[PDB]
RNA sequence: UGAGCCUGUUUGAUGUUCUAACGUUGACCCGUAAUCCGGGUUGCGGACAGUGUCUGGUGGGUAGUUUGACUGGGGCGGUCU
RNA sequence: AAUUCCUUGUCGGGUAAGUUCCGACCUGCACGAAUGGCGUAAUGAUGGCCAGGCUGUCUCCACCCGAGACUCAGUGAAAUU
RNA sequence: GCUCGCCGGAAGACCAAGGGUUCCUGUCCAACGUUAAUCGGGGCAGGGUGAGUCGACCCCUAAGGCGAGGCCGAAAGGCGUAGUCGAUGGGAAACAGGUUAAUAUUCCUGUACUUGGUGUUACUGCGAAGGGGGGACGGAGAAGGCUAUGUUGGCCGGGCGACGGUUGUCCCGGUUUAAGCGUGUAGGCUGGUUUUCCAGGCAAAUCCGGAAAAUCAAGGCUGAGGCGUGAUGACGAGGCACUACGGUGCUGAAGCAACAAAUGCCCUGCUUCCAGGAAAAGCCUCUAAGCAUCAGGUAACAUCAAAUCGUACCCCAAACCGACACAGGUGGUCAGGUAGAGAAUACCAAGGCGCUUGAGAGAACUCGGGUGAAGGAACUAGGCAAAAUGGUGCCGUAACUUCGGGAGAAGGCACGCUGAUAUGUAGGUGAGGUCCCUCGCGGAUGGAGCUGAAAUCAGUCGAAGAUACCAGCUGGCUGCAACUGUUUAUUAAAAACACAGCACUGUGCAAACACGAAAGUGGACGUAUACGGUGUGACGCCUGCCCGGUGCCGGAAGGUUAAUU
RNA sequence: AGGACCGAACCGACUAAUGUUGAAAAAUUAGCGGAUGACUUGUGGCUGGGGGUGAAAGGCCAAUCAAACCGGGAGAUAGCU
């Protein structure tokens, strides 16, 4: 049975890369917050 | 012509076709084209704001002259042709200069006719004058509505005006609602009126029809929920209630028109 | 044409006319290599239309809530000083 | 009657025997004309009833072929208390 | 290693997406593997991915996104012009053989092609951000020409059979060869050349569009296949000498014809219909400002260049999505033999597998199946489930009907094998030989060889000849919805929803209406034979009386009535 | 010619048995409907929560819908256990 996940890399880039949250002033502020919070991974791309 | 088919299958029954046989079977003029893209009932939003649109043939725009400029000029037809954004055909003219143009064609017109536009043209079908010089008593279509615009009344098929009388700098005009409304007489239009009468004599026979013009189905708000349409509801069949529109404004009767600015152009309204 | 002051003056209402505020999703020229925008010339409307503050009517289109107690279960009936 | 409580109404047909079915009567508790009335060939994994062929559905169950259940060696859970 | 079984339009082979070392070799068995393990997609160490021609990057745009100035909005911000991005689409060029434990159109051997820079020589009007051509486009249908590929004969090499026969009308195996270069065929489309003139293509034009003369009747474009060369080459059963068991050196026969034939190619073609079927660049032409000794253009030679990133492996699955080595899900390409209408079904080829607990016994009961005396729905809410019919050709077929249907209505008969008609028929294909002509991939005649249905007559075997797999049960009366379609992902598929048709009502274009504090956008590059809302639901015969109540439309005399004064 | 007929690939979900700490948080086996069209499928794009989309079932919006998920007001209030 088909599930939920079905993955391309050009949809995720597209949809959750690091341009595409700096394109924005809410995307900036999840930076920030992940930033002080002190991630390893800032975003999901490579 | 008119032609029924025959009863081969349950979709065929029921059948009646407009059959033209002096169409052209060809391809279009090319220099005279251009793409036109499809919508949804969509607007920049993105938001549906005009219901039952949707699907269908894909089409091209042909490049139509509203105006009639050129005077002086004659014009020869060359050929009358389909086209799929109206409901009327247009005709295909060459100039005695090495100019080619559409037109909307008009009822009697064939291949090898004549026409001409300006004011000191003659009174045939086809021709176009500034209104100051039609006799009163005319059959028009294709009307200006400001001096130098292009035509925006009667150009639906079988359609035209009567001019009824003149006055000062205006004439009044009688229109196919039953309204009489003034214009400039320095405007301009076209004698006779549109071809391709019998398009109203045509049965569609079945939805496959409809759906390739791109019209989808329409909901009753009687058959739906409470909190979908103000008709919504019931045990059954109920309606116990006036109707209404889906955002709640009456239909059936009430008027809607509030223009203060063009007040001064309406003589008599519609009956 | 109706109201005040010594025919004349002040101020209302009604109806024609005009251009200079204002409108143009008519035509032409430039910025320009541009169906947006601005400026210039010219037609058509014209103190109307439209916007601000105040004010009467309509308004389940949308929102916040009320719809009592006794009772040989509760509702219906009866009752509450 | 997709509508009728009294009701398995009364009469006729079909069965040896028919509260369901088909045709009629009119006493319509409480049908009725675009929240449509009465009909209608073709179409339907749609509701009801009758026939031919066919049979382990049944009188009433008997034998056989394979996978488990049973015994031996290796691994090794669960609800509850 | 020998035997047995299973799939074979897949359970074979190659990819995209997704994963990321799972790939090859040596060594180890604690943990992982539903059991043992010397084995593994497990632990440890080493090795493995070679491009001018394959892809990406690059040139060009679709839907959509962002957007200098601009318009609008308490702030944050919204929409948009000139521009700039964005493939799922358009744009130059390579084939066959050999080789590694693991890469190959990339490495080696042979034979090819495309685009730019520079130099020398010989002729010469070149020049764009602009004008014109081209690129460039739908559904369905028909039949002619071909190839991939198959069967048989001829040829070459081998054989003479564990039990009766087998020197022959016998048995087994092979019979392969590309791109490029020359030729321009079956076939499709279109009349050719010269001269003069002109309100059109923002300006110009020798280019396009238009008008009037003369002259010739043949010019041009497109195009599968075949033939020649490439090839005195490569490959090829087998033989001469040893094997690290992967292989080395050499040698090496035949290598032709007929018939059948695609859903692939000619074909972006041809015929026909209405619902009327993308954009921009690469490419070919035309001139303007400008340069004219120069610069630039066309052709021949010589030389230089073509960088950077991917390339291992799985890919209907134990490596991807499902917590698992999970009976589930996942787009494209290739298509052998016998029977068959067939990509159905049965048995096989190349190729790949027996699904990671076994061994015994032969109780009740549960699961999946085969057979049943006599009866034949007596079962049960209900013929639920099972049993039964099933092909091709011919005969024959009712009420009713919108004249198309109902209809495969119903019910019947024939069907295998051998001989003759005919040592293989009616058809299909087609070589030699003879003539004709501009001489070629030409025309007429001619019939060798090959392939090959269906019917009739006379015989013959069994209980049964559509013998297996495969493969409609049929008739009579009635309610509802005209019909094909749609819906409650996971207890409801229907009489519910939609529908073609009908009627009422709004709407004169800066339309009514809808999304938006606004600017703006859809309706529509449409104009009352058009567009929006509401109810009924093919078709036939029809659709009666009520304006007292609540709504909507028209009126304006009288009564009541806000701010303001 | 045809929202024509029979039937594989493809797209669905009418009946029965099994399964219910399943091989599977909706499947398997035997039958069943459509199959040139209102058809089916790959890649990218747009619509955002009192909002969207809906051939209309209160259906769907990441195993969650008569008002999604995450963080905050927050130790909301609880004459009740």
């Amino acid at each position: 049975m088909k599930r939920t996940f079905q993955p391309s890399v050009l949809k995720r880039n597209r949809s959750h890369g690091f341009r595409a949250r700096m394109a924005t002033k809410n995307g900036r502020q999840v930076l920030a917050r992940r930033r002080a919070k002190g991630r390893a991974r800032l975003t999901v791309s490579k | 012509a008119v032609v029924k088919c025959k009863p081969t299958s349950p979709g065929r029954r029921h059948v009646v076709k407009v059959v033209n046989p002096e169409l052209h079977k060809g391809k279009p003029f090319a220099p005279l084209l251009e793409k036109n893209s499809k919508s949804g009932g969509r607007n920049n939003n993105g938001r549906i704001t005009t219901r039952h649109i949707g699907g269908g043939h894909k089409q091209a725009y042909r490049i139509v002259d509203f105006k009639r400029n050129k005077d002086g000029i004659p014009a020869v037809v060359e050929r009358l042709e389909y086209d799929p954004n109206r409901s009327a055909n247009i005709a295909l003219v060459l100039y005695k200069d090495g100019e080619r143009r559409y037109i909307l064609a008009p009822k009697g017109l064939k291949a090898g006719d004549q026409i001409q536009s300006g004011v000191d043209a003659a009174i045939k079908p086809g021709n176009t004058l500034p209104m100051r010089n039609i006799p009163v008593g005319s059959t028009v279509h294709n009307v200006e509505m400001k001096p130098g615009k292009g035509g925006q009344l009667a150009r639906s098929a079988g359609t035209y005006v009567q001019i009824v009388a003149r006055d000062g700098a205006y004439v009044t005009l009688r229109l196919r609602s039953g309204e009489m409304r003034k214009v400039e007489a320095d405007c301009r239009a076209t004698l006779g009126e549109v071809g391709n009468a019998e398009h109203m004599l045509r049965v569609l026979g079945k939805a496959g029809a409809a759906r390739w013009r791109g019209v989808r189905p329409t909901v009753r708000g009687t058959a739906m929920n409470p909190v979908d349409h103000p008709h919504g509801g019931g045990e059954g069949r109920n309606f116990g209630k006036h109707p209404v529109t889906p955002w709640g404004v009456q239909t059936k009767g009430k008027k809607t028109r509030s223009n203060k600015r063009t007040d001064k152009f309406i003589v008599r309204r519609r009956s």
